[PDB]
């Protein structure tokens, strides 16, 4: 959006549970729904790859 | 607001407004206190449910230390005018030689202070060895110079029980990271150099900028030890029972626990819907 | 070289053992290469099997 | 009453056909208790029918 995403608060995300807050927020930009799991350097070059 | 089942009612509020009272009580450790570790409910109940009984007071314990969170941006402003004063102090001094001050004093000053929580320890050190080194220049005593070895941190030309003062406040602190005592006793002293003493008040609020720094990193990583192997052999036990329920508790439960957030992430999730994966606990 | 023991920082020479402790800007790895196939030209193995 | 909110979600909301209902299905039995206190959202629908989908879902599961 105008704001980048910078604060790590502004987005959370659950997995495998019944979240109708997050269902109900498809094509909306601001939660922006990211999986626990980071990508480590190595796996991050083998994409750029 | 925790709730679990599986005990009494009159333990349960005694401890969890044991814990609103924990901030104000010296010495405070789950280690050092054990009184909280025989009330998880050890041979009295089911292997679950003591599992969870025990993750779930040690994540309150933890949400509640995030909840005191001692503060550190006084001490790190006073820090930084002491730095600053320092600096000006030993601005006009005149040393030995002006080359290898000059290098330390630009070494110190521009180290005002840092943003986060991360940047703090390494600059306050460095800060700390300049600033000692230079202590030692202005005295004209000895230092390790050789090359690999760093000057340790200590204090300068002081009495034994000004030291023994520092000492026991360094302890009163490492038991109570929340309690700030600055400058307890008079370390301003007239009968030695100003630079000295304006060095060695620096050298103290650098002892308990550390200090503080320690104890809190440590209680942090024990607190997150113990609730990463409660969640390992949660998610060993509730496994050998194919259900919906242990389904439904194993998908709350495999959310990381290595941040305050993540973990207050999963403690909220095991708060809003508690009634879901309850019935796969027994009552004794 | 020059080890550090403690405040110190006295010398060390040690023995090369073999031809391979040698460093590859003086014995690279090719001159290494030509000497196994030498050597595999006097054993009588310069076809291998 | 809490029979005609229960109607209201599983008709309104979810859209269940007659025959199945929250009686013959325990995960609806315990979900339903729960989309009754979502207040807002019931306007859209297909939300709550993805979430019982993947509900029902981890119900039949080995893992």
């Amino acid at each position: 959006d105008r704001q980048p995403l910078n604060p790590a608060n502004i987005e959370a995300r659950h997995h495998g549970v019944s979240d109708v807050p997050r269902l109900g927020a498809m094509d909306a930009d601001e939660p922006l729904f990211v999986d626990d799991y980071r990508a480590t350097d190595d796996e991050w070059t083998l994409q750029k790859v | 607001s925790l709730q679990f089942i599986g005990l009494q009612r009159r333990d349960v509020v005694a401890l969890v407004n044991f814990l609103r009272h924990l901030t104000q009580k010296p010495d405070v450790d789950l280690e050092a206190h054990p009184k909280i570790l025989k009330k998880c409910g050890e041979k009295r109940l089911h292997r679950r449910t003591v599992l969870f009984n025990e993750l779930m007071l040690w994540l309150g314990y933890y949400r509640e230390l995030r909840f005191h969170n001692p503060d550190l941006s006084s001490v790190l402003e006073e820090f930084e005018v002491r730095c600053v004063a320092v600096a000006r102090r030993g601005y006009t001094y005149p040393f030995g030689d002006r080359g290898k001050a000059r290098d330390h004093l630009a070494v110190l000053d521009r180290t005002e202070f840092d943003t986060d929580v991360r940047h703090d320890a390494e600059i306050v050190e460095r800060a700390l060895v300049s600033a000692v080194i230079l202590a030692k220049m202005s005295v004209r005593e000895t230092l390790v110079t050789a090359i690999g070895q760093t000057e340790p941190i200590a204090f300068v030309h002081l009495k034994d029980t000004e030291v023994q003062r520092i000492e026991e406040n360094l302890e009163g602190v490492r038991r109570n990271m929340f309690c700030v005592k600055p400058l307890d006793l008079n370390l301003d002293r007239h009968a030695n150099t100003a630079l000295v003493n304006a060095v060695n008040k620096l050298v103290y609020t650098g002892r308990l900028i550390m200090n503080v720094r320690r104890s809190w990193e440590e209680l942090e990583r024990k607190c997150l030890a113990r609730i990463q192997e409660r969640c390992k052999l949660l998610v060993k036990e509730l496994r050998m029972c194919l259900s919906f329920d242990s389904n439904y508790c194993r998908n709350i439960l495999k959310h990381a626990v290595e941040n305050g957030d993540s973990a207050d992430t999963l403690l909220e999730l095991l708060i809003e819907d508690f009634d879901i994966y309850v019935d796969s606990f027994p009552q004794s | 070289t020059h080890c550090q023991e403690n405040s110190e920082t006295v010398a060390l020479c040690t023995p090369r053992i073999v031809i391979g402790n040698l460093p590859d800007g003086l014995a690279p790895g090719p001159f290494h290469e030509l000497r196994t196939w030498e050597i595999m030209e006097h054993m009588r193995l310069r076809p291998p099997p | 009453k809490r029979d005609e909110k229960h109607r209201h979600v599983v008709n309104v909301v979810l859209e269940l056909p007659t025959e199945i209902s929250e009686a013959t299905h325990p995960v609806l039995a315990t979900m339903l208790s729960k989309y009754t206190r979502m207040s807002s959202l019931f306007n859209d629908k297909c939300a709550f029918k993805l979430d019982l989908l993947r509900m029902v879902a981890v119900s039949r599961t080995r893992r």
